[PDB]
RNA sequence: GUUACGGCGGUCCAUAGCGGCAGGGAAACGCCCGGUCCCAUCCCGAACCCGGAAGCUAAGCCUGCCAGCGCCGAUGAUACUACCCAUCCGGGUGGAAAAGUAGGACACCGCCGAACAC
RNA sequence: GUGUAAGUGCACAAGGGAGCUUGACUGCGAGACGGACAUGUCGAGCAGGGACGAAAGUCGGGACUAGUGAUCCGGCACCUCU
RNA sequence: AUGGCCGAUGGGCCCCACAGGGUUACUGACGUCAGCCAAACUCCGAAUGCCGGUAAGUCCAAGAGUGCGGCAGUGAGACGGCG
């Protein structure tokens, strides 16, 4: 009977902690909310989460959650 | 079943949106206000 | 202080990893040396190949 | 040996009233140059704060604690809106000209609805 | 600046919770009285909303003390593992858990507001 | 429990109930994900005209991922094209 | 899943009523003092690898990367070491 699988479908995180970013960049690509839109950061009608401001991504947890937030690096 | 059915304006009658729909839980025909284009405004649509 | 390094075996069925190693540290062929200071980007140059190397230290 | 079965009805109140506060609060946050009006009320009084969140302060507060608004002597809904104009006219002199009416997890009527149009009624659109 | 005080927020949101014991109502926080008015019940002024302050801190609240249940948690050791030796067994350098243990813990910090002296 | 398989989530609700409503919009779209190519996916924000709300604000279908077929050929409606 | 313990439930047996019942070599639910197992279990959770930043190294060379264009071949691999 087995035999039929489905097209793996690229998910989990694109950007990593430290990297720089543009403003609309995809930053993690996931079926639940695994990880929850910090400051500067929106969620996409998949649960994507994308950059609303330029800057770098940094990983942090509120109240247990685990987040992903865009802080404003200095500009020059 | 729920068919692909037109929804047309009233003023100047152009079949602008299509949907689907059952047509045993609504067989009567459908009445629903959108927003058409050329006209610029907010008129409902009728069932064609 | 001062590191004295030596080519010993070849670089013959080695990973990348050692290959490039060897090419960073400045060594080609075998018996070939070069005089390096101590610090710990040399003391994990050296980790990396110590199987084909031999350290002694200058002085 | 007096342990009373289930919860106390101003338990459950206060419970509620924090809950569905917090579930307000989800959308509604206050910055430097638009700050959050929190209003706390009681069956004797009310109370309002201007809340910048992103730091923790509060700009500017008013009450009917002071003995200056407990003179009037007009109804709870008069007491509202005098706060309501204290508040206000506070706020001007804090420099702030926008804000967001945070609730408190409170129905919006009666005390409340009064002195957000009082606010609102004296320049403080929002 | 101080009080067994009231709010708004925080912290890789329990080291904070749950439980026991002992207290208080200055302003406040409440319980409370009533449904005339705004408002409400998929029935009910129970809840929501509105007008008051006769009574009460018995509860909520917070204060102090308990490691009791939960929670946090080392060091060492070990499992495991990267590279390199090694004809199998195994060994060398580096990383290093989980569980358990010693222990910590009956929260801490910030901004306003009450009452008090200045 | 989430319409529906499983997974990832959701008790702050995305779960349950009520009121109004049709954004299950038009013109767009910085920047991205994934990819031999063709496909596919997310999208802040701008303008028009709206829904809900006191307001801030949210709404370009449904908690997300399946429910679908390129090209040629032909039908229907509109156009200030020929 | 147990050292499988008690323990449901049904059946027979004994009373005989068939109602009411009790006895197990019966059948014997789940649990759990303790010990177990799991690719489709995870309160935990490494080492490597991967993404990015930075400081260096090689640097009369790797004859290194990337873009564009000209010309291809390849698209039946084998053994050995680890999973």
């Amino acid at each position: 009977r087995n035999g039929r699988d489905s097209a793996a479908q690229r998910l989990g995180v694109k950007r990593f902690g430290g990297q720089v970013v543009k403003a609309g960049e995809i930053l993690v690509r996931q079926r639940g909310t695994h990880f929850h839109p910090g400051v500067n950061v929106g969620r996409g009608g998949d649960d994507t989460l994308f950059a609303l401001a330029p800057g770098a991504v940094e990983f942090g947890a509120k109240r247990g959650r685990k987040t992903v937030n865009i802080v404003p690096v200095a500009r020059p | 079943v729920r068919p692909k059915i037109t929804l047309a304006c009233e003023v100047c009658k152009h079949r602008n949106y299509i949907t689907k729909k059952n047509r045993r839980n609504d067989p009567d025909r459908l009445e629903i206000k959108k927003f058409c284009p050329n006209c610029g405004t907010h008129q409902p649509h009728k069932e064609s | 202080a001062e590191l004295k390094i030596t080519q010993v075996r070849s670089t013959i069925g080695a990973r990348w990893k050692q290959r490039e190693s060897l090419r960073t540290l400045g060594l080609k062929k075998i018996r070939q040396s070069v005089v390096r200071e101590d610090n710990a980007q040399t003391r994990g140059l050296i980790n990396t190949v110590h199987h084909l190397v031999e350290v002694e230290e200058v002085g | 040996a007096h342990k009373p079965v289930g919860q106390n009805i101003s338990e459950v109140r206060r419970n509620a009233r924090l809950r569905r506060h917090a579930r307000l609060r989800k959308k509604v946050a206050g910055t430097a140059e638009v700050p959050r009006l929190v209003v706390n009320r009681s069956a004797r009084h009310i109370h309002v704060q201007l809340v910048n969140d992103l730091n923790g302060t509060t700009l500017a507060a008013a009450s009917s604690i002071e003995a200056d608004v407990r003179a009037i002597d007009g109804d709870k809904k008069a007491h509202s809106v005098r706060v309501g104009q204290l508040i206000a006219e506070r706020a001007k002199a804090a420099g702030v000209e926008t804000v967001v009416f945070d609730r408190g997890g409170y129905t919006y009527g009666g005390r409340i609805a009064a002195l957000a149009d009082a606010a609102r009624e004296a320049g403080l659109k929002f």
